[PDB]
Formats: C-alpha cells, sequence, structure tokens
RNA sequence: UCGAUGUCGGCUCAUCUCAUCCUAGGGCUGAAGCAGGUCCUAAGGGUAUGGCUGUUCGCCAUUUAAAGAGGUACGCGAGCUGGGUUUAGAACGUCGUGAGACAGUUCGGUCCCUAUCUACCGUGGGCGUUGGAAAUUUGAGAGGAUCUGCUCCUAGUACGAGAGGACCAGAGUGGACGAACCUCUGGUGUUCGGGUUGUCACGCCAGUGGCAUUGCCCGGUAGCUACGUUCGGAUGGGAUAACCGCUGAAAGCAUCUAAGCGGGAAGCCCACCUCAAGAUUAGAUUUCCCUAAAGAGCCGUUGAAGACUACGACGUUGAUAGGCAGGGUGUGGAAGUGCAGCGAUGCAUGUAGCUAACCUGUACUAAUUGCUCGUUUGGCUUGACC
RNA sequence: AAUUCCUUGUCAGGUAAGUUCUGACCUGCACGAAUGGCAUAAUGAUGGCAGCGCUGUCUCCAGCAGAGACUCAGUGAAAU
RNA sequence: CACAGGUGAUCAGGUAGAGAAUACCAAGGCGCUUGAGAGAACUCUGCUGAAGGAACUAGGCAAAAUGGUACCGUAACUUC
C-alpha cells in the first residue's frame, strides 16, 4: 500500500532524485520556462515553490538556506534578488504547468513548466 | 509450460477482441482557432487564450 | 491538532492539569491504588526518559531503580490514576529520549542538574 | 513475553538462580507467559546445597517482564529482566523472601505471599 | 432495527473515573432525512430509506432531484435502506429526521463500514499461509503459495481454495460495540471499539442483533 | 505406462471417510458419589511442543478437553527441501586369484521449464434482462462461522463407613482460532530533526553540500503493522438420531406403533456475517427523459480506491490536487552576533531553528459548460377496466 | 570401532527428555601389527558431539530501500 | 553477439592509511545504445525490528557477531 504517502520515486535512488529536482529547480529559475516529464512538473512545484517562499524574505540564514537546498549561488542570488521580491504579495502557485504532448524518443507525456508572471 | 496444442485462429482473435488503439479527445483553441489536445496547449503555445513562447 | 474536529470536542473535555516537566528530570508520581476497597496514593519516582505529546494522548515514560532491577512505567499523562506529578529535581540533557541511560548502572546514569 | 526455552532470572530464596521455561500452561497451543502465569521450568544453576537442585523440573510463576505489563488506563510498565519464582507441586510459593518488586497482578490467593514478601509492588 | 448513517472521524480515548482507557471511534452523524418509507402493500417489504450529507446540484441527476424533491428533502451524499418492521416504521414518516438520539448511552450497536482496501495481496497476508523457510536451502518460495491440491485425483483446484487477490475495500460488520455517548445537538456519537474503514468513511450504525 | 507416470521423509497447502480421540445425546454396568467400562447416535468444530534418529514410526520429557484411525499417485518436487535410498571419488569389515561385489557401513557428491487449455483466486470488458436513464432494493441461492479450559456459586449440599465428592441451574475469567482497527503499548518510518568519522567541493573563514550501506550513530511524524486494542462463535426457533415415552389394538394380557399424541444432540434446516436477479424464471420500488433528451463516457484535478481496470470525490455555480496561511507533531537549542575562556568549548540572544505524509482554512497554480455515445413515446395476442 | 549383523548391546556421563556424542565393558557376525598396530604435539575451507557470544534460523512475521513484475511507447524471442 | 568471462609487460599524483588494501579526489576518462510511468501480489538484493534466543533445521545452512594499535594477561598438552 501507499496510503497517504507523499512523494515520488521516479525509478531513482533518493539521492539521485534529490540531485535531479535541485538541478532542476535551478534550471527553471534560471530560464523561468522548462520543458520536462509531467510528473516531474507535478513534483517539482513541491520543491520549487518553498525555496520562493522562504525567498520571500531576505536574510543571512534564509539566503544560506537556500544555498545549502540549491546549491548554486547565482540561483540564489536570483532567487532572492528577483523572484522573492516579485512573488512577494503572491499566496503560492508561482509555477505554472502547461501540458505540451507526448516525447518522441519514449512517448513520455510531457509538460511546460512556467514562472508565474513572465517567464 | 507449454501449449499441448496450437491455438486456434478463432481463439486467437477473441483474445485480440480487446486490443484496440486510444483515440484522442480534441479542442478548438479560442484565439487561434487550432486543433488541439484537449487540456493541452497547442502545437505553437496556445493554451487557453495564453501565450508560452 | 492533528485530530478531526469533533475527536478534539471529545478530548479535550477530558484534559487534566498539570506541570510543566521536560525529559531529564526527576519527578514523583502519585499512583491511584485500588489495595481492594481502599483508595490509596502511591509514589513513583525516577526520571523521565522519554515524553510524547499527543493532546489527551499525551503520555511520559519514568524510569527507577528499585530493590536492584530497574523499572519503567509510561504513564498516560491525563489518566485519572495520575493523581499528582511534582518534578523534584531538572535535568540538563542533550536529547528528548534517554534510552541510553537503559544500559548505565551508577555512575553513568547521572543527569547534570539544569540551574 | 515468555515462551518454552526463555532463560528467566529467579526473584526468591529457593535456592536457584536461573531456570528455563520447559513449558507455557493453560492451554493446548498457548505462546506465552505473562505475569501471574505458571510455567513449567528446569532450573539450569542453582546456589550449593540449596533446596532446589540443578536439573529439576518444577512450577514457577511469572513474576516480572522485559515486555511489561499493561494497566487499564493504557499504561505500560516494564521490567529489566524476566523473573520467576518457584512453586510446589500444589502451585504455591515455597519463597521466604522476594527479591526485586512484582506488580499487582499477583493478588488474589496463591501468590499473596509473594505479593506480601516482596519489597515493593507496583 | 432502524439505524444511522455517519461518517467516521478517528479515534480517541474516553477516560473513566476509575482510571480505565476506554478506545473509542467517534462517529459524525449529520441528520438523517427520510425520503421514503416502502411497505408490504407497495414494496412487499418494510423499510427506511433515508439520505445524509450534503450534495451539490451539478453532482444530483434530475431523476434523484426528483426522487429527493418528492420527499421534500434536502440531497446527500448518498442514500441508504433501512430494513424495518411495523414497530420501527410507527413514527417514521416521509420528510422526517433521525438524530443521534436513536441510540441511547450504554447500548450495544453493530457497526457496519467499507474496510480499508489492501488492494493485491499474497497469500501469508490475506489468508494467514505460513512463510516457507526464509533458509536452508529454500529457492524462491518463501511467500508462496504451496501445494494447491492432490494428484491425479481429484485433478483440480477445489472451489474456495485460499489464494491471492483483492483484500480489504469491503463491507464489514463489527458487532456487540457499546454506545459511549450520545449528543444530538452536535451530531456526535461515541463508540467503544475500532469500527471498519478509514476516517472520513460512510459507517452504518443499527441496534444491535446479538443483544 | 520402458520414443521416461521422479523414490522415502520433512515444509507448505489441503480435501474427503467414520471404523469417534475431545466436546454433544443415550442404553447397560461388577453405575453409591467422583471417576470410569462397553455399546448405540453423532463428522459441527477441535484435535500440542520438544529430545533422539534422514526417518515415517517408535521411545522419552512436558502438556492438553483431546494429542483419532484412515483415503486422496502410501495427497501435494512444472509449489519448496534434498537428510536417506540410487551414478561417477575414497576407505573399513566381508567375499573374490582378480577385475570387482555387499537390502553392510563410512565421508563426499549440479533438483530445469517465462503456464496454452481445464481448474482455482481475484478483477474487468461485451451483450442481454420487451423504450431509455439515476438510484434504492427482495432474495432463489452460495459461502463464512460452528472449538473449548478453569474459577466461583449452588454446596462441602445430594451420595458415601470414610476417603472423597456431584447432576441440574447461575456468574466470571482464559487458551486456540478469526475479523476489524491504530486510541493506547511498541515495530518500521532511505524527501523529518540532530550528533559524528574520512575525504572532495562551494574563493577563503564561518556556514554548508557530494560521496563513503541512509557512511555511521541517536531520536522520530503520517502511513503500514502485532507482539497492541476492540469485537465474534448465537444457549434461540423448527424437524429429527440413538434413546425414553403416553394411550392402544393386532394378540381379552402385555406392548413406544399398527391409527393417534409426546420428549430428545455440538448433528440437519433457519437464525448471525458476506455475497447474491447472467435467479436468460434476468424480479421489485421511487424518480427523470424522450425532433440526439434524461443520462453515460472521454478529458482534467485526484483518493487510507487501485497492478491495469473498476470504485469514490471534485472541474471556476470550485477546496479536487499542489502551493500558501495558521496550528499540531518531531528534533532539541539554527545562523549571525555578543560574552567568558589561551584554547577546545561553554553561555545568552531564544526551546531557538528546521520540521515528510497530519489538522483547519484559503482560488495563488492547475481542474476549458469541449467532444462523443445515448433519441423521437417503445411490437403482437388475449383478458379486466375504460 | 570409518570394522559390530543382532543393535537404539550393556553400564556410566551429559539433556526436562540424547538411535548421535563421550567414557567404559568385551558377547571382535566379521580388529590386529609396514594392503602396518596403538598413540601422538602441530596442522586441516576434514567427519561427529557439546558450549559461550550472537542473532529474522524460528515463535511469527512487520515496516522500509532499490531492481524486476504491472501500465504506456519502440523493438521483438522460446520450447511445444 | 558491440557477450558481466579470459588476456603478458610497463607508468603509478593527492588526503587519510602499513599499504599497489580501503574511502574520497587529481590528470585523464566515462554515465556501461530502450525509455516513461505506477509504487499490487510475488521474486531478487539490501536496511531496521518488540519479547524470546537455535525452540529452526538433516545440520546454526544463512544471517548475526568478532575484527585495529599499545599494554597487561593467557590453561591442558607438547616433538620444547
Amino acid at each position: 500500500m501507499r496510503h497517504r504517502k507523499s512523494g515520488v520515486k521516479l525509478g531513482r535512488t533518493s539521492s539521485h532524485r534529490k540531485a535531479m529536482f535541485q538541478n532542476m529547480t535551478n534550471s527553471l529559475f534560471e530560464h523561468e520556462l522548462i520543458k520536462t516529464t509531467l510528473p516531474k512538473a507535478k513534483e517539482l512545484r513541491r520543491v520549487a515553490e518553498p525555496l520562493i517562499t522562504m525567498a520571500k524574505e531576505d536574510s543571512v540564514a534564509n539566503r544560506r538556506l537556500a544555498f545549502s537546498r540549491m546549491r548554486s549561488k547565482t540561483m540564489v542570488g536570483k532567487l532572492f534578488g528577483t523572484l522573492g521580491p516579485r512573488y512577494q504579495n503572491r499566496p503560492g502557485g508561482y509555477l505554472r504547468i502547461v501540458k505540451c504532448g507526448n516525447r518522441d524518443g519514449d512517448n513520455a507525456p510531457m509538460a511546460y513548466v512556467e514562472l508565474v508572471d513572465r517567464d | 509450460a507449454v501449449q499441448k496444442s496450437r491455438k486456434s485462429r478463432s481463439r486467437r482473435d477473441m483474445r485480440r477482441s480487446h486490443h484496440h488503439m486510444t483515440v484522442a479527445e480534441l479542442s478548438v483553441d479560442a484565439t487561434t482557432g487550432e486543433k488541439h489536445r484537449r487540456h493541452h496547449m497547442t502545437k505553437d503555445g496556445f493554451y487557453r487564450g495564453r501565450q508560452l513562447f | 491538532s492533528n485530530k478531526h474536529l469533533l475527536v478534539q470536542a471529545v478530548e479535550n473535555a477530558q484534559i487534566i492539569e498539570r506541570p510543566s516537566f521536560g525529559p531529564g528530570d526527576t519527578v514523583v508520581v502519585q499512583v491511584k491504588v485500588r489495595e481492594g476497597e481502599r483508595e490509596r496514593l502511591q509514589a513513583f519516582e525516577g526520571i523521565v526518559i522519554a515524553k510524547r505529546n499527543r493532546g489527551l494522548n499525551s503520555a511520559f515514560t519514568v524510569r527507577k531503580i528499585s530493590s536492584g532491577v530497574g523499572v519503567e512505567r509510561a504513564f498516560q499523562l491525563h489518566s485519572p490514576i495520575i493523581e499528582s506529578i511534582e518534578v523534584k529535581r531538572r535535568g540538563a540533557v542533550r536529547r528528548a529520549k534517554l534510552y541510553y541511560l537503559r544500559e548505565r548502572s551508577g555512575k553513568s546514569a547521572r543527569i547534570r542538574e539544569k540551574l | 513475553m515468555i515462551q518454552v526455552e526463555s532463560m528467566l532470572e529467579v526473584a526468591d530464596n529457593s535456592g536457584a538462580r536461573r531456570v528455563q521455561c520447559i513449558k507455557v500452561l493453560g492451554g493446548s497451543h498457548r505462546r506465552y507467559a505473562s505475569v501471574g502465569d505458571i510455567i513449567k521450568v528446569t532450573v539450569k544453576e542453582a546456589i550449593p546445597r540449596g533446596r532446589v537442585k540443578k536439573g529439576d523440573v518444577m512450577n514457577a510463576v511469572v513474576v516480572r517482564t522485559k515486555k511489561g505489563v499493561r494497566r487499564p488506563d493504557g499504561s505500560v510498565l516494564r521490567f529489566d529482566d524476566n523473573a520467576a519464582v518457584l512453586l510446589n507441586q500444589n502451585k504455591a510459593p515455597i519463597a521466604t523472601r522476594i527479591f526485586g518488586p512484582v506488580t499487582r497482578e499477583l493478588r488474589g490467593d496463591q501468590f499473596m505471599k509473594i505479593v506480601s514478601l516482596a519489597p515493593e509492588v507496583l | 432495527a432502524i439505524g444511522l448513517v455517519g461518517k467516521k472521524c478517528g479515534m480517541t480515548r474516553v477516560f473513566t473515573e476509575a482510571g480505565a482507557s476506554i478506545p473509542v471511534t467517534v462517529v459524525e452523524i449529520s441528520a438523517n432525512r427520510i425520503t421514503q418509507v416502502k411497505n408490504t402493500d407497495v414494496d412487499g417489504y418494510q423499510a427506511i430509506q433515508v439520505t445524509t450529507g450534503t450534495r451539490r446540484d451539478s453532482r444530483v441527476t434530475a431523476a434523484q432531484k426528483g426522487h429527493f424533491a418528492k420527499a421534500g428533502v434536502a440531497a446527500g451524499r448518498g442514500v441508504w435502506e433501512f430494513r424495518a418492521n411495523d414497530s420501527d416504521l410507527e413514527g417514521r414518516e416521509i420528510g422526517g429526521e433521525i438524530l443521534a438520539d436513536l441510540f441511547e448511552q450504554g447500548q450495544m450497536v453493530d457497526v457496519t463500514g467499507n474496510s480499508k482496501g489492501k488492494g493485491f495481496q499474497g497469500g501469508v497476508k490475506r489468508h494467514n499461509f505460513s512463510m516457507q523457510d526464509a533458509t536452508h536451502g529454500n529457492s524462491v518460495s518463501h511467500r508462496a503459495i504451496g501445494s494447491t491440491g492432490q494428484n491425479q485425483s481429484p485433478g483440480k483446484v477445489f472451489k474456495g481454495k485460499k489464494m491471492p487477490g483483492q483484500m480489504g475495500n469491503k463491507r464489514v460488520t463489527v458487532q456487540g460495540l457499546e454506545v459511549i455517548s450520545v449528543d444530538v445537538e452536535k451530531g456526535l456519537l461515541v463508540i467503544k471499539g475500532a469500527i471498519p474503514g478509514a476516517t472520513g468513511g460512510d459507517v452504518i450504525v443499527r441496534p444491535s442483533v446479538k443483544a
């Protein structure tokens, strides 16, 4: 069973899945629009949006928490310099997922992840 | 572990009576007028009156 | 709090008042005892080694060495059997559960005091 | 939870120091004995020139367990050892001194002297 | 022998003054609105049909909406029937209310619910099969079914042989539970025991058939 | 059956018989009571764990109400094992000049098959059920379940020289078994919190991250779960078995039987739980709708529902999911700064910081009134009504 | 007894209980002195038996992680 | 077979470390030519496990356990 359990597996180890979603969060913070697999896009909200919520308030401790979970100093600077301010008064929902068909190489359902308010 | 007789073509085809290609639901985008998969953006980036590129 | 609001209404009417205490301190629990037809209180004194804070399901386990053999009791906080709790001496500990004290006996089983 | 082939400390002065459970009594497939349950034991190590000798087969009552005993309020009460008290051929204590605490599950009629001789009754 | 439909809200405990914890589960009881009375003349048997809860109109079909409007009751999340008799149908007319006062404190009830669904399960969990040797050369049959029959005679597997399959997600009745407390104003029923299902699931509480 | 039907024993999982081991009902007794013995009825349930030996068995220990006798390819190796027996190595005793041999022993010695069909366990799709639809249902029938100890009391009464010690009634509390459940007690808890070893990195310090089984270690939420909790196995109805009768002739008597009327079992049929109209005999009731309707489905957001399905919820007339907000819980005292200290470190700011899956909310994001299917009053005959 | 059929010989020890083991007896079916006899420190992935520690071996299985199984897309066997 | 096998010699960075063991890195080189989901039974490979601790089994098979350096201490027996 998996009654009430959250999270994903995605055919990876735990540390691989953590690394992949850290990579995906950095890529989304950089480009503001990324094409990915639909299950990955849905799980990406649960890891990318809390970083925006935390960057809503700028402090040394919060920037260090962002860096511990993101490991990208340029993306931490961007997250606390443009995305925190932009989404300051938005109660969540900083990403929008737009389904965009199926991948050629393996027929994976695909989606576009967009930062809300320009991307 | 293996069949004692070859299956007849009739029974082989009765087992395939459930094979069926999936047919996608389609809609017309309000802005562009273009056909698209329902709940999916158009090939050129339009979904529910919103651009993506 | 973690429950349905009706479970909360049933649970909140049964809360009993009690002093605060942390894992690590020495407490005396006054335990109601039915000796037959008579009611008396029996004192269980020892170190709080673990708590679970669950509202009306709150529990705390107290450990003592009584006549050589170690005794743990996992008291239910809001049970009426707990007649009273007094904190005798407060401990300074680095964790919430002192299960490592089950393999300590004398000099090595002693908790630093919190002042 | 005591089962066959469990070592118990001896909590009385009958001369045995360690016993082994060889039967949990009171049921055809009965698995476990808790406090207050009567078991068949062999005594595995006794004190010299005591009442009981090593290799003897006799009755005991479990008086404390490491699994614990439950109380009506939902509390559990655990001990650091598994300990029994040897019994007669009529399941009556053969003890004049009880060592360590016991629980109030021995209240009744046949273990009342165990209760009254214990240094402390939980 | 008419009962009521409630919602399992979860379990807690009730302490007695003597210091005993009673494991209880709480049933949320919205009023059970009588939508239909069945009788020997029109239906051939006697029963009370009730609806409880609420449903939005977009989810209430025209047939069900007409059925509810005939009774004059607001649509609930479901419709349930209770086998009654002449004494049970005494003052229960269409459009009426059944509240938690149908049950008194201390009385025995049976609770029916939908079990928690375990999905597809093997013989070990579904039928308490013994596992086979973890070691000692066992090849790949640790949780295997074992033998399923005999030789040439009978030459088949008998019906009702315990095997893997779906487990849970079935209708289960727990009998002889005690009503710990009743609160009609709060819509609350506190019942000693366990009560099949998960919290949120629909449960049926009826006066006990053993008694 | 030799163009192959794998041996013994164990494990797992059984299924039937009754010549009955326990429990139930009886007659007789060299039946005072308690215990028995024998036979009759009875197959509903139940019917141990170890030591030895490859054992089956058997002996033994300790239990139990009891530790049944059997059939099922001496049930079950395309389910497992492989200890014995039954290949090739080697040795002993023995026999043989020898090669070798031995229901003599001894040490060692490859167990394959992805399941077509029948069967079985689950779960769907189709069509049908005299127009269609949303629900609620009756129950022809099927399955499950069916065990039992001990204590107290009656009563130390009846009975008995004593020793001992009841039936029949009543109350309680267990074992084994089963179900559900997670409040409690615990287990687990690899997207929770800390501590810590080595090394590499983030420019460096500080702070952090990668990797080393989750590096190791200590805790632990939800969920799942038992060893935890709660519940169940009915003391009822009907007809009976053996057995016991009442009245009563055949057969002036007697006689349970021939007519007639009784009693009587864990057994049978109901009662309890679950399933159940493909019960093609396809049942019933309430509503809704018919120049594409009522509805259903696709799709989407999904769920203690789930392999796929199906089932449940919701789709802006919205809390369905995620986020977010406030809580709770867990961890246990963040970072930065300051102070004390030569320093490791300690202390304060402050139970702080962080906190998965939990609780209550909230349209911020995503759930597009899109498309498909599904119609147009439902044949004929007879009868009652009209 | 790597030898003993009868045979689980008998007696002792060990276990609650020991067809195995250890000691002894001698009734050696059918030991015996270079097809060597009886021992023997050390050595052995050698045989038997017994303990301590340790344990999911088991009572009695639970939870969790990964890889398959399951669903989709591509490719596409097998014995019979 | 673009096959988890086999195939002689040579060169031999850092930090720990006795080490050419091991862990993590350098230079250099790779991610091993189906993916995507789901997160049933069952299989495999692991991790944790209340109480008990060999009751398992032919048999402790498997697992669990022990494990370094210095120092102290170390029995029967012995070919010393």
